[PDB]
């Protein structure tokens, strides 16, 4: 299973561009697909979403109506078209896959993204910390806070925790603030209530150095906090 | 849309696409002809399939743009009352009987000869509760060898109550009437009888014509006119 | 010759001895001692949901172990997974053989099992990294149609077929580990014990047998019906089980005292039973019939205390959740319904 | 008798309509009411099948239940010799229900006879297996081309002075080309050319296959001719009278109205055959079929 | 000659199934009564759960 993005590079100030990803290794025709920005030395913020069947589309209010998502399902090729470009679009764009049925774990496989440098109401997510020094072996915590309750009536809590290692693409750690992704050790845990949440690590190893991000999926727009970095 | 979350609104669309596929797959199952194939072992079922060849065994073929699927259940050897109702909605039942067996005597109980077993099986499958409105296409097999076996030895051995001249035509006619006399519905059921011996394309054409009549009457009844 | 006669006479007097030992331990029936307690009131249950989308007769269903998901099978050739709370569809699986007769759900939620009228039992994996369902194993080795299957764990399964044989399969390797023989007629059903060291099975020879999974031999035999056994189920305690026959009768059998406990039947019911199931506390017995409707029996006083009459054809399958919130019934009319 | 609505029209009022038409409509109302009421109860509380061609007879069963309750007002109109005492508004409903629940019974009386043709001479076809939610689209569109041609009888003011009384009549002997008349002829001639062809081909193709021996499919040939017989016995007599009216209008101008003195009277009896279907429609389609 | 072998198998089985321990029927039926009595508050279908926490409304 793998997703390969292409299309990035240095663009003129006023211009357009086209970004593709090829999905090889799974059933592309039953996955909803997201695009997600991340600026250098800054957090990562969502772009757009197309569902399985190409019936629903959601856009980013900072680009709403100035971008276009598109899909080629037989040949497994997802597109984003930037119809107009500007100074504040210098970032790197990732493509993430997600499936929605009872019990699924969206944002599983995160792709690899492509860099893209341009020539030169909404829920509030806040990570107050910026860096954390800590030596191995001792338990560590990170905190995240909202502007309102994320507990829906049905009982879910649409809070996500995930990690970016130095030089690597992110990976899912905790979906819906209680559950653990596949292939990650039981060292990590997530807890909280109401509007306030904490991610914790019990046994500290040398693979936890990186930057943690918290997301909310209660409704669109999808909003990310700033980064909370950990140091050895 | 109001009570629903953003993730509960993608489950609904997934379920709707599942519904679309399940619906579109049901229009291809209602546009094919299903047949159930019965016989008494070496009754020529193998050769009747061979002329139409493209646990339970399934054969499929095509003629004049019409898809046919034969289901053959001769290897089950189980109690038939437990799975005979799975084939409640087939179009027709094809019964093969070999009439070169008026002289052969069945192995398990030497007294009763094979055609008597064939008539037992026809009379058992014809009057089933699950097949009260199903038609039966009857093939009479190996009529080649019957012509040599009838002249030396009279069919009085199996039919002592038969007063004829041991002539091919009237002996075959007596056998065909004797089979078609086993029916007991007579109003919602018809029996189509054919004489066959390694003959080509007559079996397929006969089946096509009989199924066309079956489907014509079924359509006519569907609107309340029949 | 003479040895045949002497052995037959010996076996016959062994049967006499078993009968006399069985009769010497009975002094009062369930009705006598339960004549004291108060009857449950008339149960009114309403159709809360109606799951629709099958295009032919429904033959089996099974509840998932979280009490929210379930699977169902029909002759359309489809295997469907439902979400009971919202009536959503989660998965649809196409089968290679249309003539299916059973389905089962794994107690972890990772696998489902299907099969029937093809001599094979197929094992499907629900949680794969590629987002679809593909067939994980395909067990062959029966010479008759499959009539039941139940998962023992994530790597063992138990089956019963139309060749009068039950089998225990190690899914990892792919061969029978134990074969259970001893019925003379077709085996129609089985059910597993709460601790999964025993199971009971029922056949077309009008008798039931209790088997030991470990040592692989018949433990005990139960007689008293008069036709096929179509359905069987354990009591929640694990010390009793109830059978549903083809002669319009249900019966309750007791393991430690190999007797018959009580009979559920009425003079206006002349048609046979297809399904039997129990309540969480074992106070209710639900039975599905082919007079188009379901019956609810007070399982301690042998009187009817409700009817689930909302189906248009024969009731083929039926089940109760692990928390006791709901009941599901599937029908030959191609509809499933949930009652609370 | 020459009056001026906006045209040159003759209008007559004889002491003969009261003598024949009220009892005729009494017979045509006391039977059609129960005949369609019982059928319409069965078609919703006891018919538990709902296939793609009992939702084409249901529309025909609800396209003539409405031209039954509309009859007593017109009965009142004739008993008083063309005198309308029920005000302006109903004189535009009661001339939109009659002329729309009549053309809307023909339309669902022809679809049945194309359904049958496709069932018999063209089996193994896609159109015989349609779903009963794709047959309600066609029902709703056939109820939309009906109402679409009958609305222009709403945007007027029918009540008109006749010297002493008020006439509420969609039919008059005028000397201008109109559209209601052409519709009166088109509702008859096209369905004839459909029904006769369909009924000839069914009967021919059901007898070159030698299928004409089963005792129930020899009864099925007759009920394909009986329906085509009570469609020219009802709708034809009142169309040749209009052709006669057209010939009278063309041979001489509207200069001496008493020439029509006889033919016009005949028309209002023969039009009473057009309601007759609506009572022997639910006996040759629902019960005796 | 397989009849003697089948008879041997059958007589072995009839030997062993006549050699188990048995209890009374009243004791087991009272055990059924006790298991019903001690779980009455936990099955929704018997005593109808209030309309405030069943999820099938
Ligand atoms: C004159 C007339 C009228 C008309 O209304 N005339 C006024 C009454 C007034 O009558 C006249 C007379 C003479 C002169 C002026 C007016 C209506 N339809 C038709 C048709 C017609 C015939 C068949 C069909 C097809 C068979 C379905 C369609 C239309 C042919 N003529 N015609
Ligand atoms: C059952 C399926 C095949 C439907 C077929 C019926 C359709 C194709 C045909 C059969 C009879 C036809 C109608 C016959 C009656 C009239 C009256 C005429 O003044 C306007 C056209 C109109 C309305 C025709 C429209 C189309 C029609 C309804």
């Amino acid at each position: 299973v793998q997703l390969v993005e292409s299309g990035g590079g240095l663009v003129q100030p006023g211009g357009s561009r086209k970004l593709s990803c090829s999905a090889s290794g799974f059933a592309f025709s039953s996955f909803g697909m997201h695009w997600v920005r991340q600026a250098p030395e800054k957090g990562l913020e969502w772009v757009a979403y197309i569902s399985s069947g190409s019936g629903t589309i959601y856009y980013a209010d900072t680009v709403k109506g100035r971008f276009t998502i598109s899909r080629d399902d037989p040949k497994n090729t997802l597109f984003l078209q930037m119809t107009s470009l500007r100074s504040e679009d210098t970032a790197m764009y990732y493509c993430v896959r997600s499936i929605y049925y009872y019990g699924s774990s969206p944002f599983d496989f995160w792709g690899q993204g492509t860099t893209l440098t341009v020539s030169s109401s909404d829920i509030v997510m806040t990570q107050a910390t910026s860096s954390v020094p800590v030596t191995p072996g001792e338990s560590v915590s990170i905190s995240c806070r909202s502007s309102k309750s994320l507990l829906h009536s049905n009982g879910n809590t649409y809070l996500y925790w995930f990690l970016q290692r130095p030089g690597q693409s992110p990976q899912l750690l905790i979906y819906r603030m209680s559950n653990l992704a596949s292939g990650v050790p039981d060292r990590f845990s997530g807890s909280g209530s109401g509007t306030a949440f904490t991610l914790t690590i019990s046994r500290l190893e040398a693979e936890d150095v990186g930057v943690y991000y918290c997301m909310q999926h209660l409704e669109y727009p999808l909003t990310f906090g700033a980064g909370t970095k950990l140091e050895l | 849309g109001c009570t629903l979350s953003a993730e509960d609104k993608a489950a609904v669309e997934r379920s709707k696409m599942i519904d679309r596929n399940l619906r579109e797959d049901g229009e291809k199952a209602a546009r094919e002809v299903k047949l159930l194939l019965l016989g008494a072992g070496e009754s020529g079922k193998n050769t009747i399939v061979k002329q139409m060849k493209i646990g339970i065994v399934e054969t499929h073929f095509t003629f004049k743009d019409l898809h046919f699927k034969m289901f053959d259940v001769g290897a089950q050897r189980s109690e038939r009352k437990k799975w005979i109702h799975c084939f409640e909605g087939v179009t027709a039942i094809i019964f093969c009987v070999a009439l070169s067996d008026y002289d052969l005597v069945l192995a398990e109980d030497e007294e009763m000869n094979r055609m008597h077993a064939s008539m037992k099986l026809f009379d058992s499958i014809c009057n089933n509760k699950w097949f009260t409105d199903t038609s039966i296409i009857l093939f009479l097999n190996k009529k080649d060898l019957f012509e040599e076996k009838i002249k030396k030895s009279p069919l009085t051995i199996c039919y002592p109550e038969y007063a004829g001249s041991n002539t091919y035509e009237e002996a075959a006619a007596y056998i065909q009437c004797q089979f078609e006399d086993l029916n007991k519905r007579k109003d919602t059921k018809e029996i189509y009888t054919h004489f066959t011996c390694s003959t080509d394309t007559k079996n397929v054409q006969f089946v096509f014509d009989a199924v066309t009549d079956v489907i014509i009457k079924n359509n006519l009844k569907d609107c309340g006119l029949f | 010759g003479s040895e045949l006669d002497q052995l037959r006479q010996e076996a016959e007097q062994l049967k006499n001895q078993i009968r006399d030992a069985r009769k010497a331990c009975a002094d009062a029936t369930l009705s006598q001692i339960t004549n004291n307690i108060d009857p449950v009131g008339r149960i009114q249950m309403r159709t809360r949901r109606t799951l629709r989308g099958h295009l032919a007769k429904i033959y089996a269903m099974h509840w998932g172990t979280d009490s929210r998901l379930l699977v169902s099978a029909s002759q359309d050739g489809k295997l469907i997974i439902w979400d009971s709370y919202t009536t959503n569809k989660v998965h649809a699986i196409p089968l290679r053989s249309s003539w299916v007769m059973t389905c089962a759900y794994a107690p972890s939620g990772n696998y489902v099992a299907c099969g029937g009228l093809d001599n094979i039992c197929s094992i499907y994996n629900l949680k794969t990294r590629e987002g679809n369902v593909r067939v994980s194993r395909e067990l062959a080795g029966h010479t008759g149609y499959l009539s039941c299957c139940r998962f023992l764990d994530d790597n063992q399964i138990v089956t019963s077929s139309g060749d009068t044989t039950c089998a225990l399969w190690d899914i990892e390797t792919g061969q029978q580990t134990t074969t259970f023989t001893g019925h003379t007629g077709d085996v129609m059903s089985l059910s597993l014990a709460p601790d999964t060291r025993l199971f009971v099975s029922g056949a077309c020879d009008a008798s039931a047998k209790l088997w030991d999974v470990r040592e692989g031999m018949c433990r005990q035999t139960f007689t008293g019906h008069e036709s096929d056994i179509n359905a069987i189920c354990f009591f929640p305690n694990g010390n009793a089980f109830a059978t549903g026959s083809d002669d319009a009768t249900c019966r309750l059998f007791d393991l430690r005292a190999d007797q018959e406990l009580m009979t559920y039947s009425h003079d206006n019911i002349i048609c046979g039973i297809t399904s039997v199931s129990f309540s969480k506390s074992g106070r209710l017995l639900l039975a599905g019939y082919d007079d188009f409707n379901c019956n609810v029996w007070d399982a301690l006083k042998a009187d009817r205390a409700g009817v689930l009459a909302g189906h248009d054809n024969r009731v083929s399958c039926l089940g109760v959740t692990d928390d006791g919130m709901a009941v599901a019934t599937g029908s030959w009319d191609s509809f499933l319904k949930i009652w609370n | 008798f020459l009056e001026i609505d906006k045209k040159n029209c003759c209008v007559f009022r004889d002491d003969f309509i009261v003598k024949v038409l009220p009892p005729v409509l009494g017979l045509e109302f006391i039977f059609g009411l129960l005949g369609n009421g019982l059928a319409l109860w069965i078609f919703c509380f006891h018919l538990k099948s709902w296939k793609s061609s009992r939702i084409f007879l249901f529309n025909l069963a609800v396209a003539d239940f409405l031209l039954i309750i509309c009859l007593p007002f017109l009965m009142d109109n004739y008993v008083r010799r063309w005198d309308w005492k029920f005000g302006d508004i109903p004189c535009r409903l009661m001339l939109f229900m009659l002329a729309m629940n009549r053309q809307g019974s023909i339309i669902f009386l022809t679809v049945v006879a194309v359904d049958r043709y496709f069932r018999v001479v063209h089996p193994h076809h896609a159109l015989n297996k349609i779903s009963n939610r794709t047959a309600a689209i066609i029902s709703c569109l056939l109820w939309g081309i009906t109402i679409g041609l009958t609305v222009h009888l709403l945007k007027k003011k029918m009540p008109i002075q006749n010297g002493g009384a008020n006439l509420c009549s969609s039919f008059s002997i005028c000397h201008t080309f109109q559209w209601h008349e052409a519709m009166f002829l088109l509702e008859f001639f096209l369905p004839l050319g459909i029904i006769l062809f369909c009924s000839a081909r069914i009967i021919w193709s059901l007898r070159q296959r030698q299928m004409d021996r089963h005792a129930k499919i020899k009864r099925a040939i007759t009920f394909i001719m009986v329906v085509a017989i009570v469609f020219v016995i009802c709708f034809l007599p009142s169309v040749v009278v209009r052709i006669r009216i057209f010939w009278l209008l063309h041979t001489s101008g509207t200069q001496n109205c008493e020439v029509y003195r006889s033919v016009d009277l005949a028309f209002f009896i023969t039009l009473s055959f057009t309601y007759m279907n609506s009572m022997l429609d639910p006996v040759v389609y629902y019960f005796s079929s | 000659t397989a009849s003697i072998a089948q008879a041997r198998k059958l007589v072995e089985q009839l030997k062993m199934e006549a050699n188990i321990d048995r209890i009374k029927v009243s004791k087991a039926a009272a055990d059924l009564m006790a298991y019903c009595e001690a779980h009455a508050k936990e099955d929704p279908l018997l005593t109808p759960v209030p309309a405030s926490e069943n999820p099938f409304r």
